């Protein structure tokens, strides 16, 4: 509930951010997720367009971490610059897995 | 119509190794898992002609010995390549076991189980094997080891006189432990097939963490001349420790006889079981340094369960990397703690490394993991 | 219409299989010693005189 | 049935590349691939390094301790007479 | 793991409960067997041909 | 308002008259104008001997084909005149006609029964006509699975049994039938007290009651020769029969344990257990791992294609069961699905679970009654065996009565460790051996 100091959680927010690697492979925040079957079911409701630059900006980080490279800095990608698209199908699957377990502990 | 895939043999062959699909981004760190593969075989093949002249007898496992480094032709090779052998096999061991717990790898569960118990048998194999030179530590070593099973409540001195099989350590003893020593490694073996076996319906890992469909290759134009050149520097470095200098992994007074009546001064058990040894060394009770010694391998069954963070590979994740490298720092610690004879300066580095051994992968990691959770904003 | 005993045996021990393991076992427990102390017997009856435990008494308790 | 024809979908990622006999084994060494390394390096440091320096600074202490606390020992008998 | 208990699932282990301690008869009595465990076997009254 | 306690109430009684010659007149009044009148005689499929097995349903093909009073033709077209849609069945147990037409109709109906059951002329030409009629029948209905492996289903579970041979009768025997074999079968079955008048709907009782004696009261109670035929205890059998023929597109099983006659307390939690289990079709949006748990077992790999869980009840005697469609490849993992619901609930069986069966056997009870000739058939069929009608809140108060440990027990009782009957039309390999089903009926774990 902090407010300058949830700027300053903004600030360290920021430099961790910068201290994940995923930003020199050009990775958005949701390809770097670990998929479990819900992640898996998540991924299949995507937008086949948003789907395919999932699966190419994937091939992109593969590729570049098989000659050990690196993307440029000005291709890098920015925190501002993300766009978060998996969260919202993210929550509606494990909503409904918190809603058929609820149902199938009572 | 290829013929490998009509030939069953040619079939499971095509499976295993020429045409399964890998990550094409794996690095050099999943080379040492064949690696071990490659040991085994050399620690068989060797260990193999060793036995021709190797007597189990208490009263000439010794001088068998003296008779294969000296009058046997080419023996001291094998010798000297089986011994430095077993050490690269568990540097190679630990280092795949470092890699699967840093990259995230074990949330193949059944696969991780699996090697633990593969872990356990190894162990023994090394102990037993370590035991038939029947020199000072050897003897002495298994007095100590041996002695551990005692402290189970209420079955304990049955059960030791049952590994015995008399009052004492003795012939039986070494004979007995020649047996295990030579039938354990093929259940390794079978063992690694079983791991290999839930190991390929998922595939292998790769470093990012991020599934790898999307950049599947065949495994053999690749990984085969990759695991050739692996191999070829396994050679180089063990070859290099046997020909140049043998004997600095080992420790003399082996080469002595073993003496019931008399009693060796350091008494270091061989490198690969110093970091256990010290935890005996750092609990003052008996039982509680065996259940601690056997929390101190059985803990890594543990892990999976205890994973928080949504991804895999520390890579991604700095802090939770510097706890894995104050982790490798902590098992040097005490790796080296069990070359030192009890004083004070050492009885509290090892009581406080071993206290820190558990704590930072029972309290620590997870928490630090859930930290990186909320720093990242889900 | 009198109840055979299997009809009862049935319905109480082996319907579930746990007691039916469970009974299994004692009947082991039973039949060990039993069969054991039989088969014992018998031998020692075929040969009598020969076995030594019987020939203890020329030297046994003083 | 996870041959690679039932892999994962993906739709227009064209790739490119060339045979082994019409490159060379090491381009660009001297250039492009010593400073990766260096880059390399350069990102492993702090993560890794100073806890081994740790490590180095408690194996001095013990091994200074103990070799301290045994040869002042007699040292220890002479402060007592 | 706190999703585990519950209404029904209570239900479900009090089922299985005569399972449970019948099967621990099992093992226990099975366990005494197999060893010869000595000081239970002294108190059976027929099982006595140990002296 | 709406409420349960009254609603039940509402419900009318049914009054039963009894005629002197021991037909058993019934009723049950309502407020509208349209009422069914029918006769459900005892008389079924389970009396014949081999000698005359398809007496009862070629009779049933030519009940008004003709009689003695009247032309044939000029009896249907009288019926069609009234407007009236006449109709008949015979089942293993229960021959049966009705009529349905207006309450101002009502009496021209209730005579023309009296004819119908007390006397029907059998020309020769007509029973030669419905001899190749039935004959090329047979050629029809073969066509059709679903009764002719419950066909199978009986003809396993009895064998010896006189209810194991099927309603139709051998082909063989139907072309052999005579005309005085007919007459014989006639005589000697249709007759009070077997039968029961009845008439739900818009019918008044008391004229019901005077048109069932000034016609109905002709028939005759007295056997001749005193050559009662009673009813015989039936043995079942764990046997059974495995037709194949790969051509066809599906298997289509049928599997079976005994069960409890039709006049015992243990069928209504049987039912709450066949509530459970759940009917399921593979057409429905409310399939994938949603519904029945044997249809979320139907479809998640994707299993059965359509299946239900069946309790079909005789005196005495009867048989619980499934039924399921099936490809060649999946035959086997159907199976194993099925078993388990099975075994789950001879042990683990939830209060919440048994809550939903209740409600699903309450709503089916209720929901079968609506409309005038599923009560005529009701009160038909009620008292052909019980007796009563066994009111609707007597139901309710048997089904609330009922709780998970009674559904356990009862269906521990019967399911449990008992030999399976089976019956499979194919194509077939897959589906398992008997012993493996026999095994499959009881778990190791408890
Ligand atoms: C016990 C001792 C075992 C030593 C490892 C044996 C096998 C290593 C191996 O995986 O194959 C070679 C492997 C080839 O590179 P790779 O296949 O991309 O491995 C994945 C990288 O770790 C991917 O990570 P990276 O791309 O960020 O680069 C990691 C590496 C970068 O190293 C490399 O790029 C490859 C090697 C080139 C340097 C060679 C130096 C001269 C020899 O950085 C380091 O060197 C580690 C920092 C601390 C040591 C600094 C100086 C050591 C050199 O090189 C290494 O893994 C690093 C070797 C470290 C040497 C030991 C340093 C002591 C601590
Ligand atoms: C597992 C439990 C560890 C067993 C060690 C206890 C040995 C039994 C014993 O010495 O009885 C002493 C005592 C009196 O027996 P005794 O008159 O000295 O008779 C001498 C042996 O029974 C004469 O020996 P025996 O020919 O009657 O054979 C007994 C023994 C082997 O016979 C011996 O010579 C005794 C020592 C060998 C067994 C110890 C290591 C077994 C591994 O064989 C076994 O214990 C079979 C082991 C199966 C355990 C379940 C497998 C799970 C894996 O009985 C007890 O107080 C309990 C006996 C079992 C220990 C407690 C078990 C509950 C924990
Ligand atoms: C103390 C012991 C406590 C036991 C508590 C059991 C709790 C539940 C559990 O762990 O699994 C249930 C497990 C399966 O029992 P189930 O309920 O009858 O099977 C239900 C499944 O649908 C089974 O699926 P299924 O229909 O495919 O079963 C086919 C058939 C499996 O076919 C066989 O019987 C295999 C034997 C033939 C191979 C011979 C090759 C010759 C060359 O039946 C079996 O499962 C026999 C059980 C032995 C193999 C199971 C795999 C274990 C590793 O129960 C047990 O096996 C343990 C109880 C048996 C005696 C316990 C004492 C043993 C010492
Ligand atoms: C070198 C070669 C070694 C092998 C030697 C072979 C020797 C030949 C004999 C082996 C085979 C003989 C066959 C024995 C009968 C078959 C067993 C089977 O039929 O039993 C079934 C079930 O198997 C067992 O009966 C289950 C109970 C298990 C009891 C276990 C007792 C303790 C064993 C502990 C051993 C653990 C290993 C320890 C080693 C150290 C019963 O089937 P079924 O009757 O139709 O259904 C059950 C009916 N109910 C409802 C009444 C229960
Ligand atoms: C017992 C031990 C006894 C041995 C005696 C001495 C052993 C000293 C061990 C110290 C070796 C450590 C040097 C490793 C160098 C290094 O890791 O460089 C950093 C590098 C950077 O990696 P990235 O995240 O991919 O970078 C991204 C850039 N693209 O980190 C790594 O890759 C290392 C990860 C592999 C782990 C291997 C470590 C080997 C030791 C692990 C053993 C610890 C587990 C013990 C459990 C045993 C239980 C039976
Ligand atoms: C804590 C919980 C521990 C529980 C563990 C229980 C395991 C104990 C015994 C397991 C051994 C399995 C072999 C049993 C063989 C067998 O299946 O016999 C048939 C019987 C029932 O089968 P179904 O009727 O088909 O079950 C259907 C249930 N709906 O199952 C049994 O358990 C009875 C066992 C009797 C058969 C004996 C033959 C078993 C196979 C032996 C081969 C072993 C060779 C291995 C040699 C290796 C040497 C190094
Ligand atoms: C993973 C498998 C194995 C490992 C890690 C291993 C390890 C060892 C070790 C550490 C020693 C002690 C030698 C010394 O310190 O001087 C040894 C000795 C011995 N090994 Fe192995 N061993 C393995 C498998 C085998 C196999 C398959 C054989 C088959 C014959 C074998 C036969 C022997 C013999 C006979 C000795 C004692 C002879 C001597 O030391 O001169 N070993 N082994
Ligand atoms: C002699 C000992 C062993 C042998 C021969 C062996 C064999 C193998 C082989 C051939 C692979 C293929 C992938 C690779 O090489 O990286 C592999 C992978 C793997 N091993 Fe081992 N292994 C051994 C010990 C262990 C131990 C002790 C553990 C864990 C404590 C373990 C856990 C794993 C895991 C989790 C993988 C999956 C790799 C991935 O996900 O990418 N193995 N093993």
């Amino acid at each position: 509930a902090v407010s300058a100091s949830g700027k300053w959680l903004d600030g360290i927010r920021k430099w961790y951010y910068n201290a994940a690697g995923f930003n020199k492979l050009g990775l958005m925040r949701d390809d770097t997720i670990y998929e479990d079957e819900d992640v898996k079911e998540a991924i299949r409701r995507l937008p086949e367009n948003l789907y395919n630059d999932r699966m190419f900006r994937i091939k992109r980080a593969l590729d570049l971490n098989l000659k050990h490279q690196i993307l440029p800095k000005e291709q890098w990608t920015k925190y501002e610059e993300e766009n978060f698209y998996l969260e919202p199908y993210l929550k509606e699957v494990i909503r409904e897995r918190k809603e058929r377990e609820e149902w199938a502990k009572k | 119509t290829p013929m490998r895939k009509t030939n069953p043999l040619m079939k499971l062959i095509n499976h295993s190794f020429i045409d399964l699909p890998t990550p094409s981004n794996i690095s050099a760190w999943w080379n040492f898992g064949s690696l071990l593969g490659a040991c085994l075989i050399l620690q068989i093949t060797t260990g193999l002609f060793l036995a021709m002249h190797y007597s189990p007898d208490a009263s000439t496992a010794f001088s068998s010995i003296a008779h294969i480094t000296r009058d046997v032709n080419y023996g001291w090779i094998i010798r000297y390549l089986h011994a430095n052998g077993a050490s690269m096999f568990f540097i190679c061991l630990f280092l795949h076991i470092g890699r699967g717990l840093y990259y995230g790898s074990f949330l193949y569960s059944e696969t991780w189980n699996i090697g633990i118990i593969l872990l356990l048998a190894t162990m023994a194999t090394a102990f037993m094997g370590y035991v038939l030179p029947w020199g000072q530590m050897s003897f002495w070593g298994a007095t100590v080891i041996t002695n551990l099973l005692s402290a189970i409540p209420y079955i304990g001195t049955d059960l030791v006189q049952w590994i015995w099989g008399g009052y004492s350590v003795d012939s039986p003893t070494l004979t007995r432990f020649f047996t295990f020593h030579f039938i354990l490694p093929f259940i390794i073996a079978a063992l690694a097939t079983l791991h290999l076996l839930f190991l390929h319906e998922t595939g292998s890992n790769n470093p990012l963490g991020i599934t790898s469909h999307s950049d599947k290759i065949t495994f053999h134009p690749y990984y085969t001349i990759k695991d050739a050149l692996g191999l070829l520097l396994f050679l180089l470095s063990l070859m290099t420790l046997t020909l140049f200098s043998p004997d600095l992994l080992g420790d003399p007074d082996n080469y002595t006889l073993a003496n019931p009546l008399n009693t060796p001064p350091h008494i270091k058990p061989e490198w690969y079981f110093l970091f256990a040894y010290t935890i005996l060394r750092s609990v003052p009770n008996k039982l509680g340094g065996v259940l601690a010694l056997l929390l101190s391998i059985l803990i890594l069954a543990m892990i999976p369960i205890l994973h928080m963070s949504k991804q895999q590979s520390m890579m991604f994740r700095p802090l939770s990397q510097s706890l894995y490298w104050l982790l490798a720092a902590d098992l040097l610690i005490l790796t080296w703690i069990g070359g030192q004879p009890v004083s004070y300066p050492f009885t509290i580095i090892g009581q406080v490394a071993s206290v820190l051994y558990f704590t930072t992968i029972l309290i620590l990691m997870p928490t630090i993991s859930l930290i990186e959770n909320k720093m990242l904003k889900w | 219409a009198a109840a055979t005993l299997t009809s009862k045996l049935y319905s109480l021990l082996f319907r579930r299989t746990s007691t039916f393991a469970l009974t299994i076992i004692v009947g082991v427990m039973f039949f060990e010693r039993a069969f054991d102390q039989g088969a014992d017997a018998i031998y020692d009856h075929i040969n009598e005189g020969k076995l030594w435990k019987h020939i203890k008494h020329k030297y046994e308790n003083k | 049935g996870r041959e690679f024809g039932n892999l994962t979908r993906m739709r227009h990622v064209i790739s490119y590349s060339l045979s082994p006999f019409e490159q060379r084994a090491y381009p660009h060494v001297f250039t492009k691939g010593i400073p990766n390394v260096l880059r390399r390096i350069r990102e492993s440091f702090f993560r890794v390094v100073p806890q081994f320096v740790v490590f180095y600074l408690i194996y001095t202490w013990g091994t200074e301790e103990f070799e301290r606390s045994k040869r002042k020992n007699p040292a220890a008998y002479e402060n007592d007479k | 793991v706190t999703r585990f208990l519950g209404p029904r699932y209570r239900e479900l282990v009090k089922n299985w409960v005569p399972t449970a301690y019948t099967w621990g008869a099992v093992g226990a009595v099975g366990l005494v067997w197999a060893t010869d465990w000595r000081l239970i076997l002294d108190w059976v009254p027929y099982i006595n041909g140990k002296f | 308002t709406a409420t349960f306690a009254q609603a039940l109430q509402f419900v009318p009684e049914t009054q039963v008259s009894l005629l002197d010659n021991g037909l058993r007149v019934a009723s049950e009044q309502s407020s509208q104008p349209t009422c069914t009148v029918g006769v459900w005689i005892d008389v079924g499929s389970r009396f014949e001997t081999e000698k005359n097995n398809g007496a009862g349903y070629f009779l049933e093909h030519l009940a008004f084909k003709g009689t003695k009073n009247r032309p044939g033709s000029a009896l249907e077209k009288e019926v069609e005149s009234m407007g009236a849609h006449l109709n008949a069945y015979s089942t293993r147990e229960h021959t049966a006609y009705y009529i349905k037409a207006l309450s101002k109709d009502l009496p021209k109906a209730v005579e023309l029964l009296g004819d119908i059951v007390q006397n029907c002329s059998l020309e020769d030409s007509q029973i030669e006509k419905e001899r190749d009629v039935i004959l090329r029948e047979m050629q029809e209905n073969d066509a059709s699975m679903r009764d002719v492996v419950f066909n199978y289903l009986h003809a396993t579970a009895f064998q010896g049994t006189p209810l194991a041979q099927a309603v139709e009768g051998p082909s063989e025997n139907v072309r052999k039938l005579s005309r005085a074999d007919l007459t014989e079968y006639l005589s000697t079955h249709y007759k009070a007290p077997r039968m029961v008048l009845a008439a739900a709907g818009g019918v008044e009782h008391q004229q019901l009651l005077d048109l069932a004696q000034k016609h109905l009261g002709g028939i005759p109670w007295t056997y001749a020769e005193d050559a009662v035929p009673t009813l015989t205890p039936c043995r079942f059998t764990g046997s059974e029969i495995r037709h194949r023929d790969d051509a066809l597109p599906f298997a289509h099983v049928a599997i079976a344990v005994e069960g409890p006659g039709w006049a015992s307390p243990d069928n209504v939690a049987l039912q709450v257990a066949n509530a459970i289990i759940g009917h399921y079709d593979c057409t429905y949006g409310g399939g994938v791992h949603l519904s029945s748990p044997l249809a979320s077992g139907a479809v998640a790999n994707k299993l059965c294609q359509s299946f239900q869980t069946f309790s079909i009840c005789y005196a005495e005697t009867g048989l619980l069961g499934a039924h399921f469609v099936c490809d060649r490849m999946k035959i086997d993992d159907m199976m194993f699905v099925l078993q388990g619901q099975w075994m789950r609930l001879c042990t683990s069986a939830t209060e919440s679970e048994v809550a939903r069966g209740k409600n699903i056997l309450r709503n089916a009870l209720v929901s079968h009654l609506d409309g005038t000739t599923p009560v005529c058939e009701d009160i038909g069929r009620s008292l052909l065996t019980y007796g009563r009608r066994i009111p609707l809140a007597e139901w309710e108060s048997r089904i609330a009565e009922v709780d998970a440990s009674v559904v356990r027990e009862i269906c521990s009782k019967y399911i449990y460790d008992q030999c399976p009957a089976v019956a499979g039309y194919g194509p077939i390999e897959q589906l398992p051996d008997y012993n493996r089903i026999r095994s499959g009926m009881f778990w190791l774990r408890f």
